[PDB]
């Protein structure tokens, strides 16, 4: 049982929409600390970790902590009815459905049946990332679209004063380069020259909900997974871990 | 090859 | 024979576009008082009444009163060529075609052949409606789209301080509620608690051309037709009568 | 070998996009004077002449004059990745590929393989055009779309104080008329009353990249080709010659 | 059932 | 008939 209120329904809708393109179902943990959700896509190539602390909500009242199972495409469907001006309310009693309400010019309440979703659970492993890149969502989103013209895969290369994404196909190539002089490169910390490759299909889904001016943190290593995170209402966080393409 | 995340769990 | 001039071609285009989604052909009566059009869709579930008094036109010159038959999809096609800035002219001599002209940066004249449309004719029956609801088009348009997520039908319920639209399907439900405190509820007059249901497909077509900030009047009764009207250039009026879904 | 820099990648992209809808491949001549390109579509109905003098580039450095063959749909594909803010760089060494770079928040470099395109070559014939029409792109683009509602062909008629485009089909007609009083008619010079007809499909492709407020020059004659030109960054020019539809 | 308007004409 | 440009080259 809970009542949780979030100002700006579309921003919340975008989160769920991104997640729904990677996973079909998720378990959402409503704790006193905030909402958390963790899942892998069925092929176990990508991990999603959503963390929305209670502080980003205008009201956060969890009378009884609870984990609820949700069909992501139907959650998306409903949340996409929210207008930018709408206040979002997520409310749950003892019954097995979630009440989603948009408060704006009218009060619009949807009832979503809840389902059984089995949580796999181990926490994030501590990985020895040798490169950290902070860049504008614009560059990331662009570069991924650029690369898809040419390949199904994109190579990330980090050296101490340059970050490059490159894709090659059949004669055609593209390289997207940032140096510390560039606007869109906010930070670059490199322990050792770092190279890994990733699938464009996954990347595309991952960055769809990212804003052009959002600050996105990339962490990766040589033939290691990519960790990608961006902030939600400052304290919230959506984190992806994406397994590499090797050879 | 598209690795899975399993080796890292 | 007539020459009738209307400032703002797109607003006129929108009217015809809405009407064309409900009916294939219509008879337009050009009288000294203004233009009128009345038709039912072929399944006789919805009635359209368009009334455009002479006062809303910048020039209204009907040398000879006349009723002309029009293919609505072709009328729409042409009218949709009108730009927001364009002045619309509808002109007819003795010949059996309508001249549609857009005056803006250029003079663009289309000739539309006229056809034979049989008018059915009885006037609006005086119905004992027990509920009047005046609401912003935004709420109506929203709520109909909300309901279509869940059902093919929507129930209207009017009580003395609340208007609710609700839809139910397979586990999923939505309710859109207005109270007299809400922005989007401009008036609610209720004689007795009133309930009726209507088809979402019809409703969707009906409200497509309604503006988000337009004031829309709903009149209905227990298992009675819904009367929906909105204003055109203040004095003009488009009225629908929609038969109920019962049981 | 060259490095050529153009501020505003999307404007350049639009040129190529238009051209690519008419031709599949083109030879681009990089001279000390500027870039030139001339081609006919395979059916030899339309001629494209692109002329971009060195003066419209922010940097124009052709170490060695050269003609390069380009697949237009792939050139378009890449150029359409350019944002409005991007600086465009076209660079070529001795190798047989073109480097296309967008400089904005990041540096994004594509490599496009070059191909063998056989130039047909005779220059523009001096034609005895009897009508010159200068009009806003808006009117031209509109009128072509208007006419396509009605026909596959459009007749151009020039008299000393009016320019008319008209299309007829099956009962339906449209006429788009300009007189010297009209906004969108900037100039009309007529030697003798002039009439010719042209294909709407070609015209549509030709004017797709034209701006609503662009000044477009039309030159034609009785059953002669139409010459259509508009300016690129003032000194640049894209010229079409379109063979007439006769009988 | 989707009624027609006939009863009301 | 859609003429080609050939007569004019």
């Amino acid at each position: 049982p809970f009542e949780v209120v979030f100002d700006g329904a579309k921003e919340f809708a975008d989160l769920i929409a991104t997640a729904s393109n990677l996973i079909d179902e998720a378990a959402f943990k409503f704790t006193e600390e905030g909402i958390s959700m963790r899942a892998m896509d069925p092929s176990r190539v990508v991990l999603i970790d959503l963390n929305l602390p209670e502080s980003i909500f205008s009201k956060y009242e969890v009378e009884e902590p609870e984990t609820i199972g949700i069909n992501m495409d139907q959650f998306k469907k409903i949340l996409k009815r929210g207008k930018a001006k709408d206040t979002l309310i997520l409310r749950k009693g003892d019954e097995n459905f979630l009440e989603i309400t948009f408060e704006g010019t009218a009060k619009r309440t949807f009832r979503l049946p809840l389902i059984d979703v089995e949580e796999l659970e181990l926490e994030l492993p501590e990985l020895p990332f040798t490169a950290k890149v902070v860049l504008l969502g614009e560059v990331l989103k662009e570069g991924i679209k650029d690369a898809s013209l040419v390949s199904d895969a994109i190579k990330f290369i980090a050296k101490e004063n340059e970050f490059t994404m490159k894709a090659e196909g059949e004669t055609n190539e593209v390289e997207i380069r940032l140096t510390l002089e560039d606007e869109g490169l906010l930070d670059l910390e490199v322990e050792e020259e770092t190279k890994s490759a990733y699938g464009i299909r996954y990347l595309s889904d991952m960055v769809k909900g990212i804003g052009k001016a959002d600050e996105v943190i990339l962490r990766f290593g040589n033939e290691m997974p990519l960790q990608m995170e961006y902030m939600i209402r400052d304290e919230g966080r959506l984190t992806f871990l994406l397994a590499p393409r090797v050879e | 090859k598209q690795r899975t995340l399993e080796s890292w769990f």
